[PDB]
């Protein structure tokens, strides 16, 4: 009775925690375009289905979304995949050389600036011993004057030479299910009322995780995961400043942008093989591209999102809102892109409020470059192609990301700005549930029997 | 916003006399560091963020403490350990506190 | 090894604007931030702002809004990606900004705050006529 | 949790016509084998609410031909051809994906 | 719908119970441990870390006394030293995550209390056996 | 210091004596059998070779009579014709690498008997199970 | 009368080395360990239908 | 064994393209002068009738 022997059990459930890689997996209409239409076309599986997504009971795991794993491989693997869709397209060696610029055909004022350059320039033939003649258009942010005439070159030119993406490839977003192997398991917080961090009391497991698209957005993150009933925000320690703010709010704002220009792409062949699509001629009203917002749902989840921010700031708090403090172009403004092409559109418009403890639109002006730094890669470009006919797209506004000023002396007004910063923040916004366990069987317990001769 | 106030403030000690300073915040929930300014030179942080100390920092300076109350002990003193003592919650800081070689 | 050089000290008239040179080597510059403090004679300590170069994203306090800038220089070689360039331009001068600035890192371990400074500049003294 | 959202919830139906009762859900109530397990609830006041359709699109024995169910996804629509006092009460959706599920708000047929 | 008793035979499902969900389920998780261009290279090499993991807890009950039974037994008597608590307590009341830590600040004692008794009772048998 | 008594229980440490040291230490050598951008490609390969070669020895033993005993004991006869030796002498005057190479001229004979008795014997078993 | 390769305006070219060449070298096929290969030995088989040896 | 090269450079970088840096030698300050290497004469006298015993 108490000459109490030991059995050790394999096979039983328990867990610890750890870090390792994952897999991707997509679905087949992805598939269905074939031979280099997107990423993930030969580098992803096509899906096994429907994941076991059970539910499991007494059970408190503590999460963390801010220490987490898999937001840092899930940043390495987007860099790397996105490396592999470029080396298969053109370098542009030949193109760094003296421009000769000159203004688009256009009624141009003395202080306001045309965006468009129609410049001419030498160029080589598929021969060597010919060379032609020929012109294209740019914007005003990819050429600086080199220094009567007034000739210009490239701005990445002296540091690091160009990849054209090819225009059979495109950046659309896809859906990805990451997916753990045989070994391991991923735990999902269905709790509602949940801030990231601390324990959750209702987890779940699953075989693979469901939809997250990837979007490359700054302030205002696009087309994301909706909250689930309230508004939520979320931090890792409020009281300090230099960490960022997620706010994950429920009801999407429809956001509509364009460009109203209808645009030409032109052919010049380089060398044997060799294809630049240049920008060709403008056919209607050189006009700015833009953005509208709707007026009422903007005003009415800000008044969500003010209720929400008075609970971790006292009840009695003046609280505003003001235009990003500066840096470079990209963290100032927001960026994404619509359709193969990169938009930076102004939010002064949006943020101009102020708040009291007690049919109309939003325009708002954009800019297009056609290069692109993303990463801040020291030997890296990425010239866009350029894209036919008058564009525009509809998404979701679904969160934001922002930065409290923490000034001394004597503060009651907290007010707030937006601010991009790392990538990363953005890919925290889809993977907080989540997290990453490893099985380990083989335990060990005190029963009573005895094994015999 | 959040005050600090150092504790006892100008204090006065001859050298082998261990010794302990205690900074008072206003409001508990976060957890405070130390500095050590000398005459005319770069201040150097010594403790972070509880108990962990710096690089090239000896274990002769003990910090603990908890809620609004943290303290910081300092044993086998020399007259070249003692200088001028702060301690900083995230960007506030305390006015600062000086033990005179007596 | 970390490196933080500074300017030197300067004498400036009332009313003009300054710049201060931050230079950082020894690392890699596109990771960390860079903050800004003061030490006021008989005042304390003071923070002023603080920066990250990876987009040039920066932040100031509240007291100092409209009078200061931040800009960064990174450095752009496969060879030398290490050292880096924090310009602050303070404008705005008071007899009552005479006073030594610093430069700051983050302490550089993992578990490390962002607050805790581990390195220093030498410290710059700004004196107004 | 994955609550269903109903529409329209409030419908005075004629006797004779056709009915619409939508549920949206939050995800895809798609089974890890593939087979959605949808119902669909009576309820008249006074009783205990009983089934019509124990999927998409396969009913209980016993229920006539007139009710029947479609959607994909997240969209799901109960659709009656013809409309009678029998149908009238309140009705639900349900899951079928993972405990715990969900019912609806109710959408009540009148006249 | 599926309903309740589904996931007591799921994967991991029995975990929020205490022994006796354990004491049917474990099928399961011995069952999900082992069915799992650059890219290919890592997902190779996460395969081979899987089957080489499984396979060292195939050697290590191997070279005890459980070959395959997945519920053995064996000879050495449980110190109350280490748990100091009643039997059904740790048969009723604790979960398997509330059990781990117990036991967690010492390990290798008892992995080398069982190769030792394994090590001794062949060398036992094969003397039984020496004047067979 | 770690004295002598140490590298008996070490890796290989009882490869020098006779067969009394390694009656007990076999388990060290079973142990460490099996744990251990082109050359990912290359230590993957050696890693994989590695499992490979010990799997073929559990199969090996598993179509012999004993799974996972590590000592066995079977039914052929010991054919005098190749030892020619008396008892003791191959227990305590000989080492391992000195049984290699008295068996190194002749090897498979013992193992095609071992199969052979082995399929026998389960057909035996077979009919006496078969009569139950 | 001035010419040009008929390939420029499309690809540009590879040399094979001359070191190595395009001769016909005997390819033995192998099913790795968990598979067979089947062979039909009958005379007269169309290819299509079943094969008896 | 003691080395040097006791003359003073100076790296100059050329820009050949985009981001191409040749690093050729720029000027040289003070003595131009002979890179030698020093070795001790005791020691070599003796480690040469240690191997030739
Ligand atoms: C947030 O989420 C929304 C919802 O998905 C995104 O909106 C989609 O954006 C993509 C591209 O950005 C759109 O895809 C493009 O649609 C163009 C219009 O074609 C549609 O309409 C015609 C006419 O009815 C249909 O026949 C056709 O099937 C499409 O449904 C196409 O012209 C585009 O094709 C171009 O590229 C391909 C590349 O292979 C070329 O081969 C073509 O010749 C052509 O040049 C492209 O397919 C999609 O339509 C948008 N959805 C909706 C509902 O409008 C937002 O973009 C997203 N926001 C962010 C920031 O990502
Ligand atoms: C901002 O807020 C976050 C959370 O709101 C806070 O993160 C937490 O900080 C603590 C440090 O105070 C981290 O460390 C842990 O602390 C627990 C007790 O809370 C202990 O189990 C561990 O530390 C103990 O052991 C040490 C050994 O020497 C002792 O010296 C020490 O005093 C403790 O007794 C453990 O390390 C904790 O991990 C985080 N939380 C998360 C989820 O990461 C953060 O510190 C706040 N920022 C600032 C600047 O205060
Ligand atoms: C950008 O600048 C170039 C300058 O090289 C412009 O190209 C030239 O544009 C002029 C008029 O815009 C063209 O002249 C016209 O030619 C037609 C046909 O020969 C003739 O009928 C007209 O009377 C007039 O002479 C000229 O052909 C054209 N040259 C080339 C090589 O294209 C170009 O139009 C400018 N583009 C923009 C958008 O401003
Ligand atoms: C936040 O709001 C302020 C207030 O408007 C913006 O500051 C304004 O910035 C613009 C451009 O940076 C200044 O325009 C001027 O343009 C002339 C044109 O040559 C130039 O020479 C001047 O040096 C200056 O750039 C404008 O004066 C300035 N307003 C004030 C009151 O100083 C700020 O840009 C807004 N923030 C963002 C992110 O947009
Ligand atoms: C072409 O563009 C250039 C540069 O934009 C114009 O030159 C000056 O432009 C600035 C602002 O764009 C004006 O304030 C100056 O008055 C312009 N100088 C002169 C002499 O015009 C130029 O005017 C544009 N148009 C032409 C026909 O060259
Ligand atoms: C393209 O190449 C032609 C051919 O050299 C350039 O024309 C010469 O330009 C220089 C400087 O402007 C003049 O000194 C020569 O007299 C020009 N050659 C002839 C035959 O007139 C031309 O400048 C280059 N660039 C463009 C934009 O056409
Ligand atoms: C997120 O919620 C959790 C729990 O709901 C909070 O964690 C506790 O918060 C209280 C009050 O702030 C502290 O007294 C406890 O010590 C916290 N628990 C632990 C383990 O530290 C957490 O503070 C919330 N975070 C945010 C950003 O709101
Ligand atoms: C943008 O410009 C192109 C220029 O080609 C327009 O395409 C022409 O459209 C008209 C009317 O549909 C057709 O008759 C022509 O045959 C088209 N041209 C070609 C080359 O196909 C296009 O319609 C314009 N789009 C907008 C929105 O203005
Ligand atoms: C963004 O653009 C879309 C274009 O489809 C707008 O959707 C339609 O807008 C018209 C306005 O003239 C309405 O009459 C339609 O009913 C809308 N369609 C639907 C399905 O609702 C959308 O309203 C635009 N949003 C904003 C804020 O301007
Ligand atoms: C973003 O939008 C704001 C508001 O439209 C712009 O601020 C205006 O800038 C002009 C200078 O071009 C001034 O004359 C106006 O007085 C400014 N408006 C206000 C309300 O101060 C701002 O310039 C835009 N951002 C950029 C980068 O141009
Ligand atoms: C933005 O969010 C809205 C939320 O309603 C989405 O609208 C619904 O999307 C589902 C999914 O396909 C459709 O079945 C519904 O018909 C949509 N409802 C309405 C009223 O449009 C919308 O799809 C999201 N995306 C965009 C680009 O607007
Ligand atoms: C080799 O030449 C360099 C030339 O710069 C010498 O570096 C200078 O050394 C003097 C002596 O202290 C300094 O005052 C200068 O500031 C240095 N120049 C620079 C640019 O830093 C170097 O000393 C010479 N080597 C030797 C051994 O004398
Ligand atoms: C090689 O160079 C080293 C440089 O340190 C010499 O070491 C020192 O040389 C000086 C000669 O002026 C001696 O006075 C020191 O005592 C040496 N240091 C030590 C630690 O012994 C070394 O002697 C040189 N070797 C030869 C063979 O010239
Ligand atoms: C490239 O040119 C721009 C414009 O003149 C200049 O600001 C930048 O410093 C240059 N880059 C380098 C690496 O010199
Ligand atoms: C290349 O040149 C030949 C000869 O003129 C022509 O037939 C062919 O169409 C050209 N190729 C292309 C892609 O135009």
């Amino acid at each position: 009775a108490e000459n109490l022997w030991v059995t050790v059990y394999y096979g039983v459930p328990v867990w610890k925690d750890a870090e390792t890689t994952l897999f991707c997996a997509s679905d087949a209409k992805a598939y269905e375009t074939e031979k280099h239409n997107v990423w993930a076309t030969h580098a992803c599986v096509p899906t096994d289905p429907n994941p076991q997504e059970i539910h499991l009971e007494n059970v408190t795991e503590e999460f963390n979304m801010w220490k987490n794993n898999m937001v840092e491989q899930m940043h390495t693997d987007i860099i790397s995949l996105w490396d592999q869709s470029l080396k298969p397209c053109v370098k542009l060696t030949p193109l760094c050389v003296t421009l000769q610029c000159t203004n688009v055909t256009n009624n141009i004022t003395d202080d306001m600036r045309g965006e468009l350059k129609n410049c001419s320039f030498n160029m080589t033939t598929e021969l060597r011993d010919k060379k032609q003649k020929v012109y294209s258009l740019f914007y005003r942010l990819d050429v600086v004057q080199i220094n009567s005439n007034k000739e210009y070159r490239l701005i990445n030119c002296n540091t690091s030479a160009c990849t054209q993406a090819c225009p059979k490839v495109s950046f659309e977003p896809i859906p990805i299910h990451y997916c753990a192997p045989a070994g391991f398991a991923i735990l999902k917080c269905k709790d509602k009322k949940f801030n990231g961090t601390g324990p959750c009391p209702s987890v779940s497991t699953v075989q693979c995780t469901h939809g997250i698209k990837p979007v490359v957005s700054t302030q205002l993150l696009l087309n994301g995961s909706l909250a689930e009933e309230e508004v939520m925000i979320r931090s890792e320690n409020i009281t300090n400043n230099a960490k960022n703010i997620l706010v994950q709010f429920n009801t999407p704002v429809q956001i509509n942008c364009t460009r109203p220009n209808n645009n030409t792409r032109k052919s010049i062949r380089i060398g044997p093989g060799q294809a630049f699509y240049a920008t060709g001629d403008i056919i209607g009203d050189i006009r700015q591209a833009h953005c509208n917002v709707s007026k009422a749902t903007w005003n009415e989840t800000l008044g969500k999102v003010v209720k929400q921010l008075r609970k971790h700031f006292g009840n009695n708090t003046i609280i505003r809102f003001a235009n990003s403090s500066g840096g470079d172009l990209e963290v100032t403004t927001h960026s994404f892109n619509c359709g193969g092409e990169f938009f930076y559109c102004n939010t002064s418009g949006l943020f101009n409020s102020t708040w009291i403890s007690n049919n109309d639109s939003i325009t708002l002006p954009c800019r297009i470059k056609q290069i692109i730094n993303m990463w801040q890669r020291i030997g890296q470009c990425m010239y866009a192609p350029p894209i036919q006919g008058v564009i525009r797209c509809v998404s979701n506004i679904t969160g934001l990301i922002l930065t409290r000023d923490g000034g001394s002396t004597n503060s009651t007004t907290e007010t707030f700005r937006p601010g991009g910063g790392d990538m990363r923040d953005n890919w925290r916004s889809e993977l907080y549930k989540y997290k990453v366990v490893k099985i380990e069987p083989l335990g060990v317990a005190p029963t009573r029997c005895k094994r015999r001769v | 916003e959040i005050v600090l106030t150092q504790s006892p403030g100008i204090l006065s000690l001859s050298p082998g006399e261990t010794a302990t300073l205690f900074c008072k915040a206003s409001q508990g929930g976060n957890a405070m560091t130390w500095y050590q300014k000398r005459r005319g030179q770069v201040p150097r942080l010594l403790i972070y963020d509880t108990s962990r100390r710096a690089s090239g920092v000896p274990d002769r300076f003990v910090g603990s403490g908890s809620g609004t109350d943290f303290f910081l002990t300092i044993n086998k003193l020399d007259r070249e350990d003692f200088a001028v003592y702060y301690c900083q919650q995230f960007e506030f800081f305390g006015l600062g506190s000086e033990l005179e070689v007596h | 090894q970390v490196q933080l050089v500074q300017s030197g000290a300067v004498i400036k008239t009332p009313g003009s604007s300054v710049k201060i040179s931050c230079r950082a080597s020894g690392y890699n510059f596109r990771d960390y931030s860079i903050h800004w403090v003061r030490l006021i004679p008989d005042k304390g300590f003071e923070w002023i702002g603080w920066i990250k170069p990876l987009w040039g994203a920066v932040s100031y306090a509240r007291q100092l809004q409209g009078r200061v800038s931040m800009t960064r220089q990174l450095s752009q070689d496969p060879d030398d990606p290490d050292w880096g360039v924090a310009y602050m331009e303070f404008s705005g001068l008071t007899p009552a900004d005479t006073a030594e600035y610093f430069c700051v890192r983050r302490g550089s371990c993992d578990y490390c705050g962002d607050f805790p400074w581990q390195y220093w500049c030498q410290g710059t003294v700004v004196v107004v006529s | 949790g994955v609550l269903m959202t109903q529409s329209p919830l409030s419908l005075p139906v004629r006797l004779g016509d056709q009915a619409s009762i939508s549920c949206r859900s939050s995800q895809s109530i798609v089974y890890s084998n593939g087979n959605t397990y949808l119902e669909w609830y009576l309820q008249r006041p006074g009783q205990s609410p009983k089934l019509l359709i124990y999927k998409v699109s396969n009913r209980f024995s016993g229920v006539p031909d007139r009710v029947s169910g479609s959607g994909s996804g997240t969209d799901f629509t109960l659709k009656i051809s013809r409309v009678e006092a029998e149908d009238l009460g309140v009705y639900y959706c349900f899951q079928g994906s993972h405990v715990p599920y969900t019912f609806g708000g109710g959408t009540k047929l009148e006249i | 719908a599926v309903g309740i008793g589904a996931v007591f035979l799921g994967f991991l499902g029995a975990a929020g119970s205490t022994m006796g969900a354990a004491s049917m389920t474990l099928t399961v998780q011995a069952r999900n441990l082992l069915s799992g261009t650059v890219w290919g290279i890592k997902q190779l090499q996460a395969r081979v870390l899987a089957v080489e993991r499984y396979l060292r807890d195939q050697q290590l009950l191997g070279i005890w006394g459980c070959s395959g039974k997945l519920i053995c037994c064996t000879n050495v008597p449980w110190n109350s030293s280490w748990s100091n608590r009643n039997l059904s307590e740790i048969w009723d009341n604790m979960t398997w995550l509330q059990w781990d830590k117990e036991i967690s600040n010492y390990t290798q004692i008892i992995y080398g209390l069982l190769e030792e008794s394994q090590n001794q009772q062949e060398k036992n048998e094969q003397d039984l056996l020496a004047l067979d």
